[PDB]
């Protein structure tokens, strides 16, 4: 119970920020070709395209 | 008898959902607040500057009449 409230206050703090969003939007493109040939695993594959979970 | 750690009759509900208050103020009205405070300051500024020009012309008259 306590931690659901604290993580929602972290979303209050950081997610809706101007310059933190400006700090990480432009970078880190991952093509699905690259995500499947370069051997990426887990959170990269979730966050870039393909539906995949062990 | 058996004395493990079970859930006691099933626990109560657990919250997980996101929440944002979206406050707010209907920001076009907040622009109206800012422009109102701005024009308020300009009105009082105009009044004080013209009264201070009056007093500064009085000090001019002081230096003029004292001069010879």
């Amino acid at each position: 119970k306590n931690f659901s409230l604290r993580i929602d206050e972290l979303e209050e703090m950081l997610t809706n920020n101007r310059i933190w969003r400006n700090r990480t939007v432009d970078i880190g493109v991952v093509t699905a070709e690259d995500a499947l040939n370069y051997g990426f695993s887990g959170v990269m594959l979730r966050g870039s395209g393909i539906q995949w979970d062990l | 008898v058996k004395q493990d750690m079970p859930p006691v009759g099933g626990y109560g509900p657990i919250d997980y959902k996101r929440n944002l208050p979206r406050r707010g103020l209907s920001g076009y009205s907040m622009f109206a607040v800012g422009i109102g405070a701005l024009l308020f300051g300009y009105w009082s500024m105009m009044r004080w500057n013209r009264e201070r020009r009056r007093l500064q012309i009085e000090d001019f008259e002081a230096r003029i009449a004292l001069m010879p």
